[PDB]
């Protein structure tokens, strides 16, 4: 801890006094992935080697729910020309879990191809077929020239995803998006990734249904409605979640964190340190530092006889003393720290000495001499006159 | 049939658990107060949501049928229920399929949304029961008129409108405010309460729309319209305003006129050789000004900067609620210069201001009861009735304890700057290790102003170098001091020093450092210094402390007021009495009101704000797709993942910046107010204070601290006259061709007789030469008055 | 003692501090491919050396921005510091001061200003008393039935005397018409002795 | 007011500062010190 | 004379200045093609409007 202040300080001298070095935090120790055990294979078949696709003008739509796809399959397939996904990674899809799939399919020209994207416009991509600028899916592209009606014009643009029917290059291309739901809603369409068991009481890093993060898992008795699956606090942050797989409501709490300071005097003086881990119980504190990680000196500072509790954190490298004297380096709630025989003590600060003056009713202390004394003060006035040129910085 | 469909038909917006919190949500909610139909078989339009109410308990009303054409042509959904068993069909050609006294609340919404809700009733009820989710059908079928099948039922139409949502401990709805039903709901929802404290509030934006649009091109083009803000196009340049007829003489190459910064105000047209001026559409504040929401819930209305003719078109009052409608005319209206102030009743008279509005103006709730408004009184008119020979001296005095506040310290608030930024993401903190050292200078201003707040108040409170403590034996000359002296049957704190504190009442990096000084240490100090300036005067501020009776030590401060010390050696058990009554005066004031320590609740409150602010900026997308970093990890490869997360960084280090500037000047200004308190303590504490006004009204007597939560409070005894008499007053006076002066105080006449009297008190004294002193002779004075002087 | 004068020197710090992280600023990337604007120049076309130099100059700005906010309120703090140093000239060295701690603990007699880098010390002469005695006080006398207080000072006792003496220094004096004046009678004030007043 | 600009007059006016100031001349001139004691 | 009351009217000229500047600063493309949001809503398409 000292050569972490040194460094810190970006000194070779330390001037005593409590430093603010580091942060503290548990790192996670398991992790948990819970999926529904759906053991229904998501139908892509009837939407990718379908014999018959319906015209540009009338693209055929299919909705998919409770499912496992696998892209997988599709995306180390080679008979695909182009497969460019805009808002989702290619190599996440089988990792994410959405809610719905929207499978549109259709037959366009060459020259239309590039047209089936956000932001475009043209004789499809704006007459015809639209996209919304945020729109998030797949786009799936590829020749059926060798394996086997446009519109003309209208009063407006459409509307993106609104159908109206009413009244080299020039190969065909069968093309299919795929458009995933992110509406706030309990997942549905999941992938075919292995669950794993559930710990509690355990800094972990949890995956329910692709909502990822790291926390302590408790059981609460939070009492939650059949249609609620998660709780938000004031914040509006992740309280508690249901089990997808278990009608149990999990409390969710993020692992311990704080702050590391090092108490030391003069390096001039001595080269004895203290360690203050500000809001944490003294119990985890050795398992979450990385003790047995870090350098064998910074064991010491991590254990011992010397463990106080205080209302400021917990303070390692201190002795207690029951005593009180002035105070020298202070921590917080009333405790102050000092190298005394030598060692370094946490007391608590001493307001002064105590006097009751000898008050009654006829009676009065009157001086009778004086002494003459000079004291020095010292007010900052002015500073230095900097101007620094904007313009040449 | 039209029936008044009161507070009911709320439904929960999403399945989101919730307890304890006040959340507001935009959704299709039925309008509060709204109206529905009621038939006691119509076909009815579907709109956006239908509300369907039912008062049964033999069960007529069976199912219910949606569409648009309902015969062939389409797809029509059906909804049949008999016994126990519910069916849903879209039929044959069907695609879809599902098989599952008292009032009955239905919810349909367009995926089918069917939301539920029974109850049991013994004429629509008064009350509120939320709506919980049931039926949710994947068919995106269109539907625009819908029929009912079986004989009363209530039919209402949702509107797109805000709502504020209650929750209960248990996550159950309890209350909700309809935020666009009436000013007093929308300033509910804008300051995100149910309860509304008495004042005015800045709640909404006004501003007229256009009317038309008119387009001039040289010899596709329209007419030109004047005295209307319209959205106009000359040449090649777009603006928005009213064109009048201007006095300008433009040049004959000039086609525009420009302000002085960069604003253009006049435009000659191309077809006609004329000059337009041009002037933005009415726009301003629009304010809520109310007592408290437990008094009344009468509320006015000011529209700042507007015409208050003009006020009733541009608002959309033909597109508001009735409600709001009586809020724009009703010959209740008041053109200020602040603006139109509608819902108040002008009133000549003049009283003191409760409600400022501006210019003189204040609103009050005063007589039924109603907001009427006025100009405020600058105080009771008073006449002196100087003259050259006449002089009014006290004969009375009153002993005055006043309470003045002041803050001291605030939180020691630390944020963890990349806990805060880019908590738990390597990838983020390596992209935020570009940006230099901004995070390690915020965290230095940070720990500079948590180390200032601790020098703040040792500087304020550890001022005596010694604990005092007070004899057992009380016996102070007949002043009580138990109220303001510590308790030890009990934080040995006093009984007002409890009252003040009673009265006033840490993830995402945030945390809070205790201070280095408990309440236990500072109500110490305070009950030291209290027992040092009781027993010992301020000998004890001077040096060592010197015992004197309390007696003695107030014939000291009566002399250093200008009083004589028999004054209170004859009074004493009156002062004694006024003192007692003056602290038990403080006692029930602060036992009754709560608005006392306003400028400490006023500091924790802004911090608290700010505190909050930085927590909600988390949520902010800033332009990126997803406003979870973890959620756009796992989305995006890194290529985009990094612009993503550039833009979430440089909206959160924007953020932090913000929240640290704001609170170094609040620091700046609690540092101001600390050394003013050091300084009060030193001066009216520790000494007797001849600065007027210092250390509160009259003449300063003496000063007690108190400590509240980051605060101190001073208890000021005073000295005030309270009667006073006339008296025929002389500069001085001739007895043997001398002039005499006073040597302290004046000449008085009781119309026969002439005195010598002190300034402050009446005490008639024989005229001796003890009293005056002799200089000059009796012809340069003016004013002088012949008499005799006793030897 | 070397850290008598730490109220100069941590404004000196400060500011040199706030410079040297203002330099320091000048070597971050701020997102772009250097910080060098010569090698972006040199290295780039001037389509993306725009959006390379777009970069650096909102990082500087910003940096310019933050750093003369800081000073702007390092210099109001600096200001009041100033107005205080000028209101104790004028009241503790240019006159005498009644106001209690104001210049210095004890009574202040008079003070002694001297010149420091960026900063004024100001000597403060005061009078403190030192050793105190007890003494049996009496808020009146009884003389012959009127009440007696003294004109200025205290009535004291050393066992078997009565003397009168001004506050802040024990000087007994014969208790005499010169130092007491009469006002009303002894039935009245609590706690007065009866004695004997010289004429 | 041009871009959202708005200029709050004040609550006192400059006739209501010039009758508090009359009034604190006043009652110097009347009443010396006695009138803010 | 005529610096004798130079206070108050330095504090008139400052918030006029101050004014006068965040007024001003509209014209400034700041990094944009154009100044004029009408303007580049009707020249540009939504990608790069936004
Ligand atoms: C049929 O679908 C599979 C995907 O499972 C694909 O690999 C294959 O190429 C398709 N068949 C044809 C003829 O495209
Ligand atoms: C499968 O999931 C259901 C909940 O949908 C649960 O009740 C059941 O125990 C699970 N079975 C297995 C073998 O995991
Ligand atoms: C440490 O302090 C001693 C005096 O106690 C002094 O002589 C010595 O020079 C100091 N060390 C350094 C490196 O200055
Ligand atoms: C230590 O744990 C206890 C409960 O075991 C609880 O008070 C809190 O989590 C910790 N206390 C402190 C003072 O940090
Ligand atoms: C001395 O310290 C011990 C250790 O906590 C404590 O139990 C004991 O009460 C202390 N003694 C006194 C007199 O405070
Ligand atoms: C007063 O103190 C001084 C030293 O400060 C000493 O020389 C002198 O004798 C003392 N006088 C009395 C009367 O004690
Ligand atoms: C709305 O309902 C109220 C109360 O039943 C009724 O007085 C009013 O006439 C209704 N509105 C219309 C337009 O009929
Ligand atoms: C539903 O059909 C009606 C009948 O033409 C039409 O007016 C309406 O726009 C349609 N709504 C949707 C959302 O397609
Ligand atoms: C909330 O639940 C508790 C169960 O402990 C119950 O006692 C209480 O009455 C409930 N409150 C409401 C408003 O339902
Ligand atoms: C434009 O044409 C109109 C036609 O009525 C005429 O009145 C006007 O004078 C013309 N203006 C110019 C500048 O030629
Ligand atoms: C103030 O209004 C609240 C809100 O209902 C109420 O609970 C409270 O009793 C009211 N205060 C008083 C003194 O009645
Ligand atoms: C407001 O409108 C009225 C209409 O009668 C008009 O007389 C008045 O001049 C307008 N302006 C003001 C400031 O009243
Ligand atoms: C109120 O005062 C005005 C003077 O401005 C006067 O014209 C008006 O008649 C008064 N109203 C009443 C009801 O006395
Ligand atoms: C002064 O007022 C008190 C009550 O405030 C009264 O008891 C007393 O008699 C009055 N003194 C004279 C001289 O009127
Ligand atoms: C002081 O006042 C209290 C009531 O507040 C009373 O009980 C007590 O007798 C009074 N006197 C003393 C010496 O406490
Ligand atoms: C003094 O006399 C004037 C005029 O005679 C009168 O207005 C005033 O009230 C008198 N003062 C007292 C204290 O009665
Ligand atoms: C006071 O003024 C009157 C004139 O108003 C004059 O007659 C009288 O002599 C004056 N008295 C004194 C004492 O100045
Ligand atoms: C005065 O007498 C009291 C009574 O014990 C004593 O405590 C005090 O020290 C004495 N004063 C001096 C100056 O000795
Ligand atoms: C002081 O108090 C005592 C009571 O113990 C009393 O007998 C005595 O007369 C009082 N003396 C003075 C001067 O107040």
């Amino acid at each position: 801890p000292l050569s972490e202040t040194k460094c810190t300080l970006k000194s070779f001298t330390v001037e005593k006094g409590i430093y603010q070095t580091s942060n503290f935090r548990v790192q996670p120790t398991e992790s948990i992935v819970r999926f529904p055990n759906i053991t229904n294979l998501c139908p892509f078949g009837e939407v990718f080697n379908a014999t018959r696709f319906a015209s540009v003008y009338a693209w055929n739509r299919k909705r998919i729910s409770n499912c496992v796809a696998d892209y997988s399959v599709l995306y180390n397939s080679a008979s695909f020309s182009t497969f460019k996904c805009y808002g989702v990674s290619p190599t996440k899809l089988n990792d994410l879990c959405f809610t719905n799939v929207y499978a549109d399919s259709f037959v366009i020209r060459g020259d239309e191809v590039r047209q089936i994207a956000p932001g475009q416009t043209g004789k499809i991509a704006d007459y015809n077929y639209k996209l919304p600028d945020d729109f998030t899916g797949c786009v799936i592209a590829w020749n059926s020239n060798n394996l086997d009606l446009y519109r003309l014009f209208r009063k407006s643009n459409l509307k993106p995803f609104e159908r109206d029917i009413s009244t080299v290059g020039y190969q065909p291309y069968r093309v299919v998006v795929l458009s995933f739901e992110l509406l706030h809603a309990p997942a549905t369409v999941c992938g075919p990734k292995k669950s794993t068991n559930l710990v509690k009481n355990k800094c972990v890093n949890f995956n329910f249904n692709g909502l990822t993060g790291t926390g302590v898992l408790t059981e609460s008795n939070k009492k939650f409605l059949p249609f609620q699956q998660f709780g938000r606090d004031i914040a509006d942050t992740t309280d508690a979640v249901r089990d997808p797989q278990t009608l149990e409501i999990l409390d969710i709490t993020p692992c311990s964190f704080g702050g590391v300071s090092v108490i030391t005097p003069g390096t001039n003086t001595s080269n004895e340190v203290a360690v203050l881990y500000q809001d944490v119980n003294c119990t985890e504190v050795p398992v979450a530092i990385h003790a047995d990680q870090l350098t064998p000196t910074w064991r010491v500072y991590s254990t011992g006889s010397n463990v106080f509790q205080t209302r400021a954190g917990c303070l390692i490298g201190a002795e207690h003393v029951n005593n009180s004297y002035e105070c020298d380096i202070p921590i917080g709630a009333g405790i102050c720290a000092s190298y005394q025989t030598q060692s370094i003590i946490a007391y608590t600060m001493s307001l002064g000495a105590e006097n009751s003056v000898a008050y009654s009713n006829n009676s009065i202390a009157i001086p009778t001499n004086f002494t003459i004394s000079v004291t020095t003060e010292i007010l900052p006035v002015s500073m230095t006159k900097t101007s620094v040129d904007c313009t040449m910085y | 049939a039209y029936t008044n469909s009161f507070t009911r038909g709320v439904y929960y917006p999403d399945k989101v658990f919730r307890s304890s919190v006040l959340h507001s949500t935009q959704d299709l909610f039925l309008p509060f107060f709204s109206n529905v139909t009621w038939f006691h078989n119509p076909v009815l339009p579907f709109n956006d949501g239908v509300y369907f109410a039912s008062t049964e308990k033999s069960n007529i009303i069976r199912g219910w049928i949606f569409g648009t054409t309902l015969d062939s042509k389409t797809q029509s959904l059906l909804i049949v229920n008999n016994a126990t068993n519910v069916v849903i069909k879209v039929c044959n050609n069907c695609t879809f399929e599902y098989v599952s006294k008292n009032l009955r609340e239905f919810v349909f919404k367009n995926y089918f949304k069917i939301y539920s809700k029974h109850t049991p009733i013994n004429d629509l009820p008064q009350g509120f029961s939320a709506l919980e989710p049931l039926v949710d059908l994947p068919i995106g079928i269109n539907i625009t008129r819908f029929q009912t099948l079986l004989a009363a039922y209530y039919v209402g139409y949702l509107q797109p409108r805000t709502f504020l949502l209650k929750y209960n401990e248990n996550g159950t709805i309890t209350d909700a405010v309809d935020c666009a039903l009436d000013p007093l709901s929308e300033t509910k929802c804008t300051l995100k309460s149910f309860t509304v404290e008495k004042g005015i509030y800045q709640t909404s934006n006004f501003r007229v729309q256009p009317t038309e649009s008119i387009v001039r091109f040289p010899n596709k083009s329209t007419n030109l319209v004047k005295n209307k803000c319209v959205n106009f196009n000359f040449n090649g340049l777009t603006g928005t305003g009213v064109l009048t007829e201007s006095n300008k003489k433009f040049l004959p190459f000039q086609q525009f006129g420009r302000d002085i910064a960069d604003t253009t105000d006049a435009v000659r047209d191309p077809q006609t050789l004329e000059i337009l001026d041009i002037t933005p559409c009415s726009f301003g504040g629009v304010s809520v000004i109310t007592p408290g929401t437990n008094t009344s819930n009468e509320v006015a209305v000011l529209y700042q900067d507007v015409n208050c003719t003009e006020v009733p078109v541009a608002i959309h009052a033909d597109q508001l609620t009735p409600t709001w409608r009586v809020y724009s005319t009703g010959s209740n209206v008041f053109q200020t210069r602040a603006g139109c102030l509608i819902g108040a009743e002008h009133v000549n008279n003049s009283y003191e201001c409760d409600i400022p509005i501006g210019a003189g103006i204040c609103a009050s709730y005063q007589t039924s009861q109603s907001i009427i408004a006025y100009t405020m009184s600058l105080g009771a008119e008073n006449s002196v009735a100087y003259s050259n020979n006449s002089i009014a001296i006290p004969t009375n005095f009153t002993i005055s304890v006043t309470t003045e506040i002041l803050p001291v310290s605030m939180t020691k608030t630390s944020v963890d700057c990349t806990m805060y930024i880019c908590g738990d993401s390597t990838e983020c903190s390596n992209l935020l290790l570009q940006y230099g050292s901004f995070c390690t200078q915020l965290n230095r201003a940070l720990t500079g102003i948590a180390v200032e707040q601790d020098k703040n108040t040792q500087e304020v409170f550890a001022q005596v170098k010694q604990i005092y403590k007070t004899p057992p034996i009380k016996d102070f000359g007949g002043f009580n001091f138990s109220q303001i002296l510590p308790d030890p049957s009990k934080s040995k704190r006093s009984f007002i020093e409890d009252l003040l504190f009673n009265k006033v009442t840490k993830f995402n990096g945030l945390t809070v450092l205790p201070p280095l000084l408990t309440d236990e240490m500072i109500a110490q100090y305070t009950s030291a210094l209290l027992a040092g300036t009781i027993t010992s005067g301020w000998t004890f501020g001077a040096g060592a402390a010197l015992q004197i009776p309390f007696a003695m030590q107030m014939a000291y401060r009566f002399n250093g007021i200008g009083v004589t010390q028999n004054v209170l050696y004859e009074n004493q058990k009156l002062i004694a009495n006024q003192f007692n009554s003056a602290i038990g005066k403080i006692q029930d004031s602060l036992s009754s009101t709560a608005s006392a320590l306003g400028k400490l609740q006023d500091v924790v409150n802004q911090n608290a704000q700010a505190l909050n602010t930085l927590v909600k900026q988390l949520s902010s997308n800033f332009g990126a797709i997803s406003s979870v970093l973890n959620d756009i990890l796992s989305r995006l490869d890194p290529p985009e993942a990094e612009v993503q997360i550039d833009r979430l960084i440089t909206g959160r280090l924007q953020s932090l910046q913000t929240y640290v500037t704001q609170q170094l000047i609040r620091a700046a200004e609690i540092r101001a107010s600390a050394n003013l308190a050091a300084t009060k303590m030193s001066e009216c504490v520790l000494g007797q204070s001849k600065r007027v006004d210092f250390c509160g009204k009259g003449y300063h007597l003496m000063s007690f601290p108190q400590s509240a939560p980051h605060g101190v409070v001073f208890l000021h005894v005073t000295y005030v006259p309270a009667q006073e008499k006339n008296f025929t007053t002389a500069p001085a006076i001739c007895h043997d061709g001398k002039a005499h002066f006073p040597r302290e105080g004046v000449f008085v006449s009781n119309g026969t007789h002439w005195f010598v009297t002190q300034r402050n008190f009446y005490e008639p004294q024989i005229i001796t030469t003890d009293n005056t002193f002799v200089s000059g002779n009796c012809d340069v004075v003016i004013g002088i008055v012949n008499n005799t002087v006793y030897d």
